């Protein structure tokens, strides 16, 4: 009793609206289960195969595409002033952090 | 007794496609993905409304809902009738076996904590301490404005106490007990590290005239004793006239709202608390300064009270206490703003960190008093209970007739005046310090450099002066920043006959230094002599330079053409651009971007001072100022602007 | 004890419901950047899970309806957010897949996706709309929310109920954009230089040598809108779940760990030396060993990559292109700076701390300056023990190089060693946190930042006072008599009367305090609370916390820490007959809230004569922005003279409300702008009891 | 009161003085440092 | 127990007897990795 | 094992697990710990 | 902490023995009065624990025999002459207490005298 959806469609070969109105939106709809489906391929498991490991990938390709976007001809925008700001300031903090070490010996 | 219901909730198996091999279990609701313990906006909301239910309902505020603290567990009638008919699948059979023994064990742990009597003794501590000063601190029996308020520093005091009393009689619960105690403060969202702040020891207290210092102690004291049971708090003061004082008022309220037969008194010395089963705890006075203290048990807290005039003889016990393992001295003191400095102790700042706190009413700078004016108590602002006799005048007026040191008080004349006239410092000192102390050196890093070299002479042409100082400043850029190779601070010898010259053999002295020290660095040097005291003496300095120099990089000056002339002097004339200059150089440095070179050059400043601390000495005046100004303008025009030339 | 209540079991159902969705949320975000031949294959897994987005809400719709307009709590309001990103990114990322399939290209879904042809979907106008004048203001970063939403919380009082809550939902609308996804926070709306709303708190309650705290905000990354997850990652995080996979029954799992053990067998860091570098060349540097330790990470990476590949290879039979491998191009031709802020899928962004602090910490740097950043709580002590044991007891000027130069040699061989001794002996108190800061500064940089719980619990702590206003509004409406007076037939008599009656007393300057009390309370707003506590603080530190966090000017605390300061007529009624709250002549944001002040300073101490003259009455000078629900529905709103900060109809009298809390039929209200004739309204009721 | 407020605000401006201005606003605060002052010089 | 034994090394002793010899109800479970034991042990001790 | 390394050592414990390795890595000549006048595990692995 | 114990029960055990516990100046002998009598009197009946103030202390058997500890930190009396000592519990030793070193060397004299 109280199937899921996953029982309940059965077919996918339409669009998501025409589901949504037949099975979701209609008033007869019984509509008593949420069982959301494993959605991670097993071909990218195989090679992040660990939460910490899908995260940090997940994190590393976000930063490449924030740089990708900020790097017809409006431009001015802060996000890409931020994100220039941001690498000065690091590149200039990472370059007094390796000469003061060197200093101290 | 049993708490809130949020720690008896059923299974509510859900359901979960994710393998084991990655699923994790929050306790309170079931097991869910690894990835809802990396994204603190669930992983904090589902952690706080379990805590939510250990908190009793004396702590949760004063209008917070009558049944449960609505500002954190509230869900409208509508959403929980629409919730209502919302199921979620089923458990698997084989699943839901291990599941089970999961969640009911990770919650276990909880329902361990709300029993154990060494949690209830803080959970004590902290419901008496609020409902005992729900009215304030009087002679109840703890059976318009009606509830009494701790003020930042009463609150600063019993956090430092509770945090480190429960880290001490509470060490296999250090998780729950701090996500606990920071819903007990109202103080979530604070991030580990200044909550651990807490848990150090040994941290001083500058406390106004009264504030009710010592009206705070007692009660306090009283209820850290009947609560917890183990603890010895010594408690030392002045001359011991002021400590029989503290006896009897911990004593009257402890006798007080507690019965007698568990008070145990020795007059002028030790207070002890017993519990109905074979349990006591102490608060034995070290204030005898001479004997029952060296050996230290349980003390862990060593309540000094006055440490303003440390006690005479007696910082060899207070010294020994330092050495026992688990003390927190709390070293309570008054600088009454008699003294405003209690030296003995305020030159703590100076070498360490996160050590004393000052209750001040007034900073540094004694104009901004008003940056601590919406803070300053408003029981203590009693006046001659007149404003005027006859007069209309606005609150400034009245106020600068009525400054008497804004607290009614005879604080230090002088220094900083009584109108602020909007006066504040420009450089942080945090970027001074760094200023200070990173300085690359340019002689090994020379790809680093700018081929170029500024320099800025703002020449003053007088003798037995403290103004008659010229400043010269060589600097260049550094990656995208900016870096001073060379500083001077000259001053001419009384009744030369070349005062130019002597100015100019000083610029061409450092120049030469700062190209000896780089050689090949630089194509040109870019020289700007401020023309603004005299522009014949200005071009008469350049001249010198120019011929000096001709004894590679090329040479140019910084040219002006005067209003209504066609000449092009070797001048500088300082005006329109000194507000731009000052403004990109106070955001350069307060952000790290302006240096001095580790191997910077000065003849003038050499053997009574460090060149860069004697510029920053001058800098620190922003709200004698030829080497600042030399600095400054020697960078903007590093900069940019028009083209100077040959 | 059996008996647990609806909205305790309720309220763990939507948390694990939050928690699927979360789980949901992070499946999309990986399917971003997956090859969409293999998200084409997850295509009818990811309908599905739209389809359930779909129908959870039209369930949950009117509830949340009902919730926001009524105290909304940090937990549906994430629960908001994440069911709208959740609907909104599963829908896009559905469209982009089908759309592919139809071009058949990876380089154009993953500019789709991944979004780099939009148009910067991170602008909102907010447009507050106060009284007098309407501000507006734009919502670019995260700490662009927290510095409106404390405007927000500091200009109400001067800012209309419903002109306030349809600026809120232009502010989630915006949130549900960049804090949507609770779980990672892009580089572009991220500031952490910026201090939030309890990291001021922090500077307030932690210790303070001196240092007034506008000079200890500078320094603060705030570490509270932003975390840092503490992600770690393995060595050979592939070779351990290689012979354990989700499918691979056949004895390929065998095979497969051949092939990466055959693969196994089988940074530009050329770009540092155009950095600043300080001393000797020759020998080991700080640079060299950084150089070595980036050297040994990019092996790592490389051999992870060629494993990953030839395992793909071996076992599905297709090396996939996933996100860093199809744009893998922009990765070659990366600085040095630019590949260390992004980089490591196969090490972890703390991997990089540790090769950068095993390259600047050595067994040669020195005895001091090496303890104190290993326990900077001993340094304090000893220098506290320090500190109590001591306060217990010319001429022939040369023309040519030989010697300018020599000279200059002289003077930085002196100063060369004086620094270099500054730094050893001296400055250990200065180099101790310049250390510790930069250190800091560089972990927020470098790790994997997800999101802080700030911004959902400050913006459910500002929309429950407007709504609670709101509500209040609406709800004594409908009541019983109501006695509404904002039109005058007859009313200029009674208030020309009791002006004139409450004018004639002076202010008792015995009272003064109990006044400026109920001074900073009725000012403040709802969001610093600091006041209703268990450990509660004085009210003008409440409002030193709502006012000092909007920076305002210094000119502008005196005026609002003296103005009942001092207090004959003139300063005390400042309302004509009708317009109590009316801002008409007045326009800007500190002139309109200068009138704001003088008309709660008028309405206080007018209650307070009135209470000191008709001894009847107590007027308990309430606000409406307390007083939150109990278990259900129910609001109990107590006898007294509410503010209600419209001026629309001001003041409003619960004289008589009933005898459990309610306000139904034996709840006599009295609606009016004008304070003096409230008071004779009450005065007309409570004196013939 | 008008014209006497007219001048009030006429001879009282803030030029006047530090001192000398502080005894009419508070003729209380006046004698009460006399008092101290007294004490203080009669004691020692 | 650790038993210090490559073969089979930890080794959990959940329920023994009442009496403290080994025998019908004594469920024991043989493990080489530390956390699978304390994962068996947790499915045993918490449903008591 | 990510359900425990989730969580730090507790630092207040840490004598309560040095004893407990003296006292497993100790081999059993040289008891000194089960003595009626027993030492701490240290001295027994001194010994040994 | 271990030396307390040992008297205690040292004491309450044979039966004819006096130890004498000498220390520094005699502001740190009291505590071992207190730590010494609170177990003493607390695993052991009151009435076998025979107190005097700053002097010597004593416990009693049920059949007419007592054995003593008596305090010879006085340093001036009450212990030169030695019938049962034995013990002579000397506590810091480390700077020996002023002009009480004629006392424990006169103890050292004793013939069945164990200076620990
Ligand atoms: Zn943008
Ligand atoms: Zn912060």
């Amino acid at each position: 009793t109280l199937r899921d959806t996953i029982p309940d469609c059965a077919l996918r070969s339409q669009t998501l609206e025409s589901l949504d109105a037949r099975y979701v939106s209609r008033d007869g709809a019984h509509d008593a289960a949420v069982w959301f489906e494993d959605m991670t391929p097993a071909e990218l498991e195989v090679v992040f195969p660990t939460t910490d490991a899908k995260l940090n990938y997940l994190s590393r390709t976000q930063r490449l595409a924030s740089l990708l976007t900020y790097a017809t001809p409006d431009t001015a925008c802060v996000h890409g002033e931020l994100l220039a700001r941001k690498r000065e300031r690091f590149a200039a903090v990472i370059n007094r952090f390796l000469d003061l070490h060197q200093i101290l010996r | 007794t049993m708490g809130g219901d949020a720690l008896r909730v059923p299974f509510l198996d859900f359901a979960t496609a994710t393998p084991k091999r990655h699923q994790t279990v929050v306790p309170g609701v079931g097991t869910l993905h690894d990835c809802c313990e990396h994204s603190p906006l669930f992983s904090a909301v589902a952690r706080r409304l379990l805590f939510n239910s250990l908190v009793p309902a004396q702590l949760k505020g004063r209008d917070f809902g009558g049944d449960h603290t609505a500002k954190l567990e509230f869900l409208a009638p509508e959403l929980v009738r629409a919730v209502a008919r919302l199921r979620f699948k089923e458990c698997a059979p084989a699943d839901v076996v291990p599941q089970r023994n999961a969640y009911y064990s990770v919650l276990n742990t909880f329902q361990a904590l709300h029993r154990s009597e060494a949690f209830r003794q803080l959970v004590h501590f902290v419901r008496d301490f609020a409902q005992l000063l729900k009215t304030s601190f009087r002679a109840s029996s703890l059976t318009g404005r009606t509830y009494g308020t701790l003020e930042l520093f009463q609150k600063m005091i019993l956090m430092h106490a509770t945090y480190f009393l429960a880290a001490v009689l509470l060490g296999d619960h250090a998780e729950q007990v701090n996500t606990f105690l920071r819903l007990v403060f109202e103080i979530p969202l604070f991030s580990d590290a200044a909550v651990r702040h807490f848990r150090q020891r040994a941290t001083v207290f500058l406390v106004p005239r009264r504030h009710g210092k010592t009206w705070f102690l007692v009660p306090l004291i009283a209820l850290s004793l009947a609560s917890f049971r183990g603890i010895k708090i010594g408690y030392t003061a002045h001359i011991r006239k002021a400590t029989e004082p503290v006896f009897e008022e911990i004593d009257a309220c402890l006798r007080g709202w507690f019965g007698s037969a568990r008070v145990d008194h020795v007059k002028g010395e030790t207070i002890s608390f017993s519990f109905p089963d074979g349990s006591r705890s102490t608060i034995v006075f070290a204030s005898s300064h001479n004997t029952n203290g060296i050996r230290g048990q349980d003390f862990n807290l060593l309540f000094v009270d006055e440490a303003n005039f440390i006690r005479p003889d007696a910082v060899q016990t207070i010294m020994g206490f330092l050495n026992q393992a688990n003390c927190k001295i709390i070293f309570v003191s008054s600088t009454n703003t008699g003294k405003a400095s209690t030296s003995f102790l305020y030159n703590l700042r100076g070498a360490a960190d996160e050590l004393l706190n000052v209750v001040t009413y007034i900073c540094d700078d004694h104009m901004p008093r008003v940056v601590t004016h919406t803070n300053a108590t408003a029981c203590s602002c009693y006046i001659l209970n007149k404003p005027v006799f006859i007069t209309m005048d606005g609150a400034v007026r009245r106020t600068a007739d009525l400054f008497l040191a804004d607290s009614f008080m005879q604080e230090i004349i002088g220094g900083q005046a009584r109108e602020t006239g909007d006066d504040r410092p420009v450089l942080t000192k945090s970027a001074g310090e760094r200023f200070l102390l990173y300085r690359p050196s340019t002689t090994t890093n020379s790809g680093l450099m700018a081929p170029d070299l500024y320099v800025y002479v703002d020449p003053a042409f007088t003798a037995n002066t403290r103004a008659s100082g010229t400043g010269v400043a060589v600097v260049g850029r550094y990656r995208d920043d900016y870096i001073i190779f060379a500083l001077e601070h000259f001053f001419l010898r009384a009744l030369t006959g070349s005062a130019p010259a002597d100015i100019a053999r000083c610029v061409v002295h450092s120049l030469t230094q700062v190209l000896a020290l780089h050689p090949g660095a630089f194509r040109g040097v870019r020289v700007a002599v401020e023309g603004n005291s005299s522009q014949d003496s200005a071009v008469a300095i350049a001249t010198h330079v120019h011929t000096e120099m001709h004894r590679g990089p090329e040479l140019l000056f910084y040219h002006c053409e005067p209003p209504g002339s066609a000449v092009l002097y070797p001048f500088f004339l300082l005006n329109k651009q000194k507000t731009p200059a000052f403004e990109h150089f106070i955001k350069k440095f307060n952000s790290g971007g302006v240096m001095a070179s580790q191997e910077i050059v000065s003849a003038t400043v050499r053997l009574q001072t460090d060149p860069v601390e004697y510029l920053l000495e001058q800098l620190n005046n922003l709200t004698s100022d030829d080497l600042m100004v030399a600095v400054i303008m020697a960078i903007y025009l590093a900069a940019q602007a028009g083209p100077p030339h040959t | 004890a059996a008996p647990v209540s609806e909205p305790t079991v309720a309220r763990q159902k939507l948390l694990a419901l939050l928690g699927q969705v979360q789980t949901y949320v992070f499946q999309i975000e990986l399917l971003r950047r997956c090859d969409p031949h293999i998200g084409r294959g997850k295509l009818p897994q990811l309908k599905l899970n739209a389809l359930q987005v779909r129908a959870l809400r039209r369930r949950l719709r009117p509830g949340l309806e009902a919730q926001a307009g009524a105290f909304l709590t940090p937990l549906s309001v994430t629960l908001e957010l994440l069911l709208e990103y959740a609907w909104r990114e599963g829908e896009r990322l559905l469209g982009s897949l089908e759309t592919f399939a139809t071009a058949g290209d990876v380089a154009a879904f993953f500019t789709e996706t991944m979004g780099l042809a939009r148009p910067c979907p991170y602008h909102q106008r907010v447009r507050l709309d106060t009284y007098g004048g309407t501000v507006h203001m734009e919502l670019c970063f995260l700490h662009d929310v927290e510095n409106f939403l404390k405007q927000l919380n500091y200009c109400h009082l001067i800012t209309p109920s419903r002109g306030a809550t349809a600026a809120l939902e232009r502010v989630r609308e915006f949130m549900v954009g960049a804090v949507g996804s609770g779980l990672i926070v892009p580089p572009e709306l991220s500031d952490p230089s910026h201090p939030c709303a309890v990291c001021f708190e922090e500077l307030c309650v932690t210790a303070n040598q001196g240092a007034t705290i506008a000079s200890r905000l500078a320094d603060r990354i705030c570490n509270h809108v932003t975390q840092q997850a503490q992600v770690r990652l393995d060595a050979n995080e592939l070779r351990r779940y290689l012979p354990h996979a989700a499918g691979l029954s056949d004895a390929d799992r065998a095979r497969a760990l051949s092939v990466l053990d055959h693969a196994l067998a089988r940074y530009a860091i050329s770009e540092l030396q155009f950095w600043l570098a300080s001393g000797d060349r020759a020998g080991q540097t700080t640079m060299d060993a950084f150089a070595s330790n980036l050297t040994a990470l990019a092996r790592r990476e490389l051999q992870q990559e060629t494993a990953a590949v030839a395992v793909e290879l071996a076992l599905f039979g297709r090396r996939a292109e996933h996100f860093d491998r199809a744009f893998g191009s922009h990765l070659a031709a990366l600085d040095m700076v630019d590949a260390l802020i992004i980089g490591g899928q196969a090490t972890s962004p703390d991997d990089q701390i540790e090769a950068l602090i095993r390259a600047c910490y050595d067994h040669h740097l020195t005895t001091p300056l090496l303890r104190r950043l290993v326990s900077p709580e001993q340094c304090d002590e000893e220098a506290l023990r320090r500190v109590l044991a001591r306060m217990g007891a010319g001429g022939q000027g040369p023309e040519t190089w030989g010697d300018i130069a020599t000279q200059a040699a002289a003077d930085v061989r002196e100063r060369r060693r004086l620094y270099a001794d500054r730094l050893t002996k001296r400055s250990l108190a200065s180099l101790g946190r310049c250390v510790r800061e930069q250190r800091g500064e560089l972990e927020k940089m470098l790790r994997v930042s997800v999101h802080g719980e700030v911004l959902p619990a400050t913006f459910a702590a500002v929309a429950n006072g407007f709504a609670a206003r709101a509500r209040f509004c609406a709800l004594t409406a409908g009541a019983g008599t109501v006695i509404d007076n904002r039109s005058a037939p007859g009313v200029f008599d009674a208030h020309r009367f009791m002006r004139a009656s409450l004018l004639r007393h002076q202010v008792d300057p015995a009272l003064l305090p109990s006044i400026t009390h109920r001074f900073f309370e009725l000012v403040n707003g709802p969001l610093f609370d600091h006041s209703t506590h268990s450990f509660a603080q004085p009210p003008n530190t409440a409002l030193y916390y709502s006012v000092e966090n909007v920076g305002l000017l210094p000119h502008l605390k005196e005026e609002l820490a003296r103005f009942i300061m001092g207090a004959s007529g003139a300063d005390w009624a400042v309302s004509e007959f009708q317009r109590f709250y009316c801002f008409d002549g007045i326009s800007g944001i500190t002139p309109t809230q200068r009138a704001a002040w003088r008309y709660i300073r008028e309405l206080i101490i007018a209650t307070t004569l009135f209470a000191s003259v008709y001894r009847c009455g107590e007027l308990e000078l309430r606000r409406p922005d307390c007083s939150r629900p109990t278990s259900e529905g129910r609001y109990r709103y107590p006898p007294g003279v509410y503010l209600t900060y419209d001026s629309d109809c001001p003041l409003v009298a619960i004289v008589e409300s009933a005898p459990d809390g309610c306000i139904g039929p034996r709840s006599v209200v009295v609606y009016d702008r004008d304070v003096f004739s409230i008071l004779y309204s009450v005065l007309q009721h409570l004196a013939p009891r």
